[PDB]
RNA sequence: UCAAAGUUUGAGCUC
RNA sequence: UAGUCGCCGUGCCUACCAUGGUGACCACGGGUGACGGGGAAUCAGGGUUCGAUUCCGGAGAGGGAGCCUGAGAAACGGCUA
RNA sequence: CAGCCGCGGUAAUUCCAGCUCCAAUAGCGUAUAUUAAAGUUGCUGCAGUUAAAAAGCUCGUAGUUGGAUCUUGGGAGCGGCCGUCCCCUGCUCGGCGCCGGCCCGAAGCGUUUACUUUGAAAAAAUUAGA
RNA sequence: CGGAACUGAGGCCAUGAUUAAGAGGGACGGCCGGGGGCAUUCGUAUUGCGCCGCUAGAGGUGAAAUUCUUGGACCGGCGCAAGACGGACCAGAGCGAAAGCAUUUGCCAAGAAUGUUUUCAUUAAUCAAGAACGAAAGUCGGAGGUUCGAAGACGAUCAGAUACCGUCGUAGUUCCGACCAUAAACGAUGCCGACUGGCGAUGCGGCGGCGUUAUUCCCAUGACCCGCCGGGCAGCUUCCGGGAAACCAAAGUCUUUGGGUUCCGGGGGGAGUAUGGUUGCAAAGCUGAAACUUAAAGGAAUUGACGGAAGGGCACCACCAGGA
């Protein structure tokens, strides 16, 4: 097609190109609350943490980082946080 | 493109738009600062404090949740090494190169990257000195480079 | 003029290659540029068999296999006539016939 | 040009001044090696002697024996092989007496049959030969 | 590296209308550009672009009329004699009739036969026709 | 499943 | 730095100290069938080559050197080698 | 003979003659240096897979070139939404003078180049030119 | 009361620091790869030796001989031996600045690429001079000397062969240490940067998604499976347009001619010669002229003619089968 609304793509074209590609610069990262069922409060974590984040009162760990997004520890519950 | 390789990588971060902190971080400067404080009396480069920061207490940038930078405020309270950071991992690199280059003289290819490193410290060097960060009279000398870490 | 793209090998991301020596002759041809054959084949083939066969004691008794792969140069397949000329449009149908021979 | 910069004048320029030595003409002009080499000397006449009369075998298709003559210049002593041109002029042409000479429209190259000859006689003796060719003046005797 | 924006922008122009393209997306914003569209557009050759801010350099979409046969560049910026005028839009138009040179100067960003009315010689920035 | 195979009046071809 | 000479300023010259200055932005050295310029020829626009030559400036009267005389000469149609 | 291609080996449109015919006309021919023609030295303006052509590869100081970002607009009057004329510094002595103050005039000072416009200044002769 | 230096503590100034580039460097995470070096392990075959078995030929060619051989050859078995080489698995696959890089295991460090809301905030691109690396042959010393094999000899064909065939066989071929810097070192295509068509396949990292299948007993991993993303070796494709054409999504974006920057060519020969300079033990490398001669030298593509190149078809002035 030769019509291209440039200025107005959709969202699910502006998931579906690069990073830097969609008409504005946008991250993929993210922030998460985790939490075991264990201990009382819940943990701030990047998705991409390069970090082995301990618990609060170092009472027992949830990640250990890979190459992209972390693995949870078995049976440790998330919810990605917003604003 | 890369500047002593081939690679043409496109790969790093992108800030988005929005310069705005959000509405669950409630924690403050001077909170951080105190953290900041700590971590540095300890030892702790920029990098991994911006690091952690981001991990743990899920705050991706001083530099935006405050007004000024997380270096500039070590520079405040004298925390800020003899030398930048990059120089310090480059010079311990070289050491390293040239060590095992003294049992090993034939690794002919460990001195082809040592050559093309140390034309790159020179480079940062000329940039720092217009800087105006350090002195005149500074230079590696592989002789006396050991010294410095 | 060029006269193919590849330059009668499949020299593309690499650099060299180690040499051969023919089994006809005993020319030296880089192995990639080199005619490889993998050939396996009854010690017996058909014929033989068959006049064989009646030398086997066993009524149906299975024959091993000559498990061969062989590398000739270039002018001895021609001569020994392996492989044909092609025209000019033909030589970019690089598919190999169906599998009736 | 590929350097099209602002300000590269000099390494223009002096590229320029080395490559026009190599072409040829350019350096055939200036340097003194074939201004000196040719007996003329940036000339378009000499006077010679003519020493003796010569008959040159033509080149290839062509057949024919064209009428040279071995002139001495007086100035530099040099030795040169100048044809006359048309029927019946050579018996005019007497031995040892003085040519005005010339050349033969291309600078330094052979022509034809002739291997190796770039000059022409013009006087003989203070007398055209042209005028004795066509009859209009005699040679003094 | 990256040194000349215009330079890049205007040969993906270029390249868009001679395959009768109808809007063109512009990655580098520059004000020089910016100034360089409105001229052409106060005069008519183009319609509506429209230009997206990030806190970074811009971005900048034009919706593609046909009229544009080409819009050159001249680097480097020469300086440009009154005296000279005449042989450069000489040599570089296409006729004495249409065709414009765009020069930006210590008066401001227009075209030559502005620039002839109002006695003003100046730095050679492009020209298009 | 490869031993070899040389020359040709000077005496006139041609848009 | 201090003097000499010179009509004055200056290694112009003398003496005593200091050890500087130029260089790939082509110095230094070699060549030039080069006195310079105002100009001429050629040309689309760019340019190219020439310019001893009747106007201006320079230098010179066999080779080099030296000098009297004079307001003015290191003069050559003035002298001494 | 023919600058070059070529002509001449017995009906030569190419030589030597005659017969004619062509160009220019008191002038024409020949030679040499040199210039346009030459987009065959190319800044405007050449080439570089195969016609001649890219250092075997990478490092490297001078050289050359280098992202974005800071003033946009405003007031009064004017012409046929549009354009243009009028205006966009600041910090000791007297009069548009007026009832010590205000403004203006004057003196001195202005963070700095390239770029562009003016004038003066340019020996005549020459060139164009009335 | 005015004008210069010095020295105490104020009030106010919105009090003082441009963004973080589909510019770049450096850090982090688990990977990835015949990437490099050193040391370590294994395999057969090989040729040689020792021993045992039957035995008269074995070799080698288009056809033979010199050659080994009844003082036991060749063939087969079991032991020993030294140095090459790591087949087949091996791809129009990967990595390396380039030549090139593949037996096991260990040690050392590195790096392209990927994810990233990691730090600094212009630190960058290309480069005469200068420098590191740079297959084979060649050279100098040792060490080692299994195979092949320049040179050389002889034996064969042949009008000649001081070659092509053969039997021997030297330097060399292997390792360490010293030089050397040349190949069609070819994609015969300099480096960065932008833009303009598809199509399927693939390698890596990353992401998402019914179900199969092992861990077995689920999770979360592994093998399949269907996709998207970045750059990567290649492939196909078209009236994109270019190009003398052969051809190229680049050899495109060119008389509508300028994004940045190096190198380098200007008729053929003479000649990469001479002379000079410099390097090298030598071999030779590098820089690099002129005279003179000469009107053409070449490229792509067309039609012929030829072909001791192939495929088709015919003929008793061809053959075949035969006959005067
Ligand atoms: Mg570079
Ligand atoms: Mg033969
Ligand atoms: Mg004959
Ligand atoms: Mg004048
Ligand atoms: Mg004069
Ligand atoms: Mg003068
Ligand atoms: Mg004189
Ligand atoms: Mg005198
Ligand atoms: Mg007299
Ligand atoms: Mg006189
Ligand atoms: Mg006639
Ligand atoms: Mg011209
Ligand atoms: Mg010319
Ligand atoms: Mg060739
Ligand atoms: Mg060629
Ligand atoms: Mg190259
Ligand atoms: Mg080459
Ligand atoms: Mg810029
Ligand atoms: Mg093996
Ligand atoms: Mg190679
Ligand atoms: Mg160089
Ligand atoms: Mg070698
Ligand atoms: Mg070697
Ligand atoms: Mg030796
Ligand atoms: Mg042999
Ligand atoms: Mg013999
Ligand atoms: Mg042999
Ligand atoms: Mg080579
Ligand atoms: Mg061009
Ligand atoms: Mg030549
Ligand atoms: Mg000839
Ligand atoms: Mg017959
Ligand atoms: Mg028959
Ligand atoms: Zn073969």
């Amino acid at each position: 097609p030769l019509a291209k609304d440039l200025l107005h793509p959709s969202p699910e074209e502006e998931k579906r190109k690069h990073k830097k590609k969609r008409l504005v610069q946008s991250p993929n990262s993210y922030f998460m609350d985790v939490k075991c069922p264990g201990c009382y409060k819940i943990t701030t974590v990047f998705s991409h943490a390069q970090t082995v984040v301990l618990c609060v009162g170092c009472s027992t760990v949830l990640c250990q980082p890979t190459g992209g997004k972390a693995r949870l520890t078995e049976g440790c519950s998330f919810r990605r946080k917003q604003h | 493109g890369r500047m002593h390789a081939p690679g043409k990588g496109l790969s790093q971060s992108a800030l988005p738009y929005r310069r705005s902190v959000p509405t669950w971080l409630k924690l403050t400067s001077d909170d951080v600062k105190e953290q900041i404080y700590k971590l540095a009396k300890k030892g702790l480069t920029p990098s991994q404090i911006g690091v952690i920061l981001r991990d743990s207490h899920g705050v991706a940038q001083v530099r935006f949740v405050t007004g000024n930078k997380i270096l500039r405020i070590l520079k405040s309270k004298g925390l800020a090494p003899d030398l930048p950071e990059d120089l310090y991992h480059l010079i311990k690199k070289a050491v390293a190169v040239r060590k095992h280059l003294e049992r090993n003289r034939k690794d002919k290819d460990a001195k082809f990257r040592l050559i093309l490193i140390e034309s790159r410290i020179h480079r940062l060097a000329r940039y720092y000195k217009t800087k105006r960060v350090l002195p005149p009279n500074w230079k590696y000398e592989s002789s006396t480079a050991s010294a410095l870490v | 003029t060029k006269k193919r793209r590849n330059n009668g090998r499949a020299k593309k991301g690499r650099g060299h290659v180690q040499p051969i020596r023919c089994t006809n002759c005993a020319r030296c041809v880089p192995k990639d540029k080199a005619i490889k054959k993998f050939v396996i084949r009854n010690i017996v083939e058909a014929a033989a068999v068959r006049d064989i066969s009646e030398a086997s004691v066993f009524d149906a008794y299975v024959l091993p296999k000559l498990y061969v792969k062989l590398h000739y140069c270039v002018s001895c397949a021609i001569h020994s006539k392996v492989v044909r000329n092609r025209s000019r449009e033909a030589r970019k149908d690089r598919t190999p016939p169906p599998r009736f021979r | 040009g590929k350097c099209r910069g602002l300000r590269t004048a000099r390494k223009l320029r002096s590229h320029r001044r080395d490559q026009k030595w190599h072409d040829k003409q350019y350096k055939k002009a200036h340097l003194g090696t074939a201004l000196k080499a040719n007996p003329f000397g940036g000339a378009s006449h000499a006077k010679g002697i003519v020493l003796e009369k010569v008959g040159v075998e033509a080149k290839q298709p062509n057949s024919a024996i064209r009428k040279c003559v071995r002139v001495q210049l007086i100035k530099n002593g040099k030795k040169i092989t100048a044809f006359v041109p048309n029927d019946g002029c050579l018996n005019f042409i007497e031995e040892n007496d003085e040519v005005l000479v010339a050349g033969f429209g291309r600078k330094g190259h052979a022509v034809g049959d002739i291997p190796g000859v770039r000059f022409k006689v013009v006087k003989v003796a203070n007398v055209s030969l042209l005028a004795l060719y066509k009859g209009k003046k005699e040679r003094p005797r | 590296v990256r040194m000349n924006v215009l330079a890049d922008a205007l040969k993906s122009i270029n390249n868009a209308e001679k395959r009768g393209k109808r809007q063109v997306l512009i990655r580098p914003c520059s004000k020089v550009i910016v100034r360089f569209l409105t001229v052409m557009m106060k005069h008519g050759y183009i319609g509506e672009f429209e230009i997206i801010d990030d806190h970074r350099a811009g971005k900048i979409v034009v919706n593609l009329t046909g009229r544009l046969n080409k819009c050159g560049v001249i680097s480097p910026r020469f300086d440009v004699q009154l005296k000279d005028l005449e042989k450069w839009q000489n040599n570089l138009l296409p006729s004495r009739q249409f065709g414009f040179i765009v020069l930006t100067t210590s008066a401001g960003i227009m075209d030559h036969e502005e620039a002839r009315r109002k006695h003003t010689g100046g730095k050679i920035l492009g020209f298009f026709f």
